[PDB]
């Protein structure tokens, strides 16, 4: 079990840790989060009570170091920092706990939801999409644009998602215009899986990361990327059987986790109607189709 | 974006633009079979690609052989159109390449954008103009060359004949659209108006009769009358 201590909580905030959220009041004696399962990635996110503009947070892996949160009253945000002095860190987290001013990561043992949502997400891929090599953890917020979006303006503060564009030379082999536009199998299998991702695990890792950035931060460019990576698989006549069967499980848990009152802003009606009811894989997403029909029928 | 009537002039500025109409690319007759079923037979079609400033018409004849053994022909027709328009643009010197292609049917947008990926500075746009280019096959000389074709074939015309010697490109386009709208609304009566005087002829190298300026005023009047008459008949007004 790992800990993320906080120096203090000077401003009223909603704090998320993975799929859970709690409230902290202004200058409440809060000193962070204990009892965090190791192994995965995690995300710790913030939305200020006094200004719900800019949600932001940090992706991290407790195995890569000792992380803490300290509010910066100049920049006006909770900042993640690494404690390089392990003895000092062990001294704080053995004591603040002995104080009991920390909230417990509340993992139900039947509940494997966070593992299902991050199965393919890896910190090393996250640090390629979010470029800040001096930190072991990666900052994302509501407003960050994607490299693709910047192509249609500060590259340091951008989400370096794999560019997917169905009407680009990369997607369309000269001489195969109709074939490749109607059946994106070439673009999926040769360009994206063989060429760029190298395997379906890295593909799914980016798709899962994009979904979580869309859900946790309301990051629009992340939602576009999530939808694009679903549509590319569904619009291909030729997809390995294992990938379709895994895609059904990935999407089911994402739909299951999505806040009920967030369906208007996080689901693209066009993409979901196409994938579930028109696409080559319309009959390949049984579990996803069933939860969407029963949970979000208004969209379809 | 989608062309209309505020910017109706922009059409006739110095930026080269082409209208693409695909309504006559895939054409069929619908007839009864021996089993008492109904069967289509394809007949030759054409892509109508027009420079509205110059009158230059690139008529790509679509021979029925293109459909042989193909499925979903109405879908294929949009992609065939896009292929041939792209090929036409590639065949032109850079200084003659259009800066805009305006498709008369929004269904042409994705096929044309995909075939034109090599030309990222050529804007592919729909229009809010309801243009009567479907009636191109009512022009006898265009219909004759399409129906006689035994192979794929590109034929060049000036759809304004010599009008630009005497009127603006705006005025010539307005005359063309009136004539085509009349031929679309009542083809036989529109042809009667044009061919009523056997003393006014069509030059070997023209599509339309050699009307004087005054005769064109009278012809345009008779075409407006034909359209209004047909409106009254359809809506009992």
């Amino acid at each position: 079990m790992n800990t993320v201590p906080f120096t203090s909580a000077p401003i009223e905030v909603t704090i998320g840790i993975d799929q859970y959220s709690f409230n902290v009041k202004e200058n409440q004696p809060f000193h962070g989060i204990k009892d965090i399962p190791i192994g995965h990635v995690h995300v710790i996110h913030f939305q200020h009570a006094d200004n719900s503009s800019m949600r932001y947070g940090y992706w991290f892996d407790c195995r890569m170091g000792n992380f803490y949160i300290q509010y910066d009253p100049k920049d006006g945000l909770y900042k993640m920092m690494e404690e390089r002095d392990g003895a000092k860190f062990e001294n704080i987290v053995h004591n603040f706990k002995e104080r009991q001013m920390m909230v417990s990561y509340p993992k139900i043992d039947e509940d494997d939801t966070w593992y299902n949502l991050t199965e393919f997400v890896q910190m090393d891929k996250i640090r390629k999409i979010v470029r800040k090599d001096e930190n072991q953890f990666s900052y994302v917020d509501s407003s960050m644009t994607t490299v693709q979006e910047n192509e249609l303006s500060d590259p340091a503060h951008s989400l370096n998602y794999t560019v997917i564009n169905f009407k680009s030379r990369e997607a369309i082999r000269p001489g195969h215009e109709m074939e490749d536009f109607l059946d994106k199998s070439y673009y999926l299998n040769t360009v994206m899986l063989q060429g760029i991702f190298k395997n379906s695990s890295n593909y799914f890792g980016e798709l899962q990361f994009a979904f979580l950035n869309a859900m946790f931060f309301g990051n629009y460019g992340s939602s576009l990327q999530w939808h694009a990576m679903i549509e590319l698989i569904c619009s291909s006549a030729t997809v390995p059987k294992h990938m379709l069967d895994k895609l059904d499980e990935i999407l089911y848990y994402q739909i299951k986790t999505l806040p009920e009152q967030y369906s208007d802003i996080l689901l693209n009606e066009r993409v979901w109607n196409i994938c579930l009811y028109s696409s080559f894989q319309k009959n390949s997403l049984h579990n996803t189709e069933k939860i969407m029909e029963n949970k979000y029928p208004e969209l379809l | 974006g989608a062309m209309n009537s505020s910017n109706y002039a922009e059409l006739f500025n110095n930026d080269i633009k082409l209208f693409v109409d695909d309504t006559n690319v895939y054409r069929v007759t619908v007839h009864k079979t021996f089993e008492g079923n109904v069967a289509t037979k394809a007949i030759n079609g054409c892509i109508f690609t027009l420079n509205p400033k110059t009158g230059h018409l690139f008529l790509k004849i679509i021979h029925t052989s293109v459909w042989a053994g193909q499925k979903r022909l109405s879908q294929l027709a949009k992609w065939k159109t896009a292929e041939e328009v792209s090929a036409l643009v590639r065949s032109l010197p850079k200084e003659e390449q259009p800066k805009q292609i305006i498709v008369t049917r929004k269904a042409m947008l994705d096929p044309l954008e995909v075939h034109m990926l090599d030309f990222p500075n050529i804007a592919i746009r729909p229009t809010e103009l309801r243009l009567p280019f479907s009636a191109a096959m009512s022009i006898d000389k265009l219909s004759d060359v399409v129906m006689k074709a035994t192979e794929p074939q590109m034929v060049l015309f000036n759809i304004y004949d010599d009008w630009l010697d005497r009127i603006s490109s705006y005025t010539a386009f307005s005359r063309l659209t009136l004539l085509l709208r009349a031929l679309k609304t009542n083809e036989e009566s529109a042809k009667m108006i044009l061919l009523s005087d056997p003393t006014i002829t069509i030059k070997s190298y023209h599509l339309w009769p050699s009307f004087t300026d005054e005769q064109w005023i009278t012809i345009e009047s008779q075409m407006r009358d034909l359209i209004l008459t047909e409106y009254g008949r359809k809506y009992n007004v």
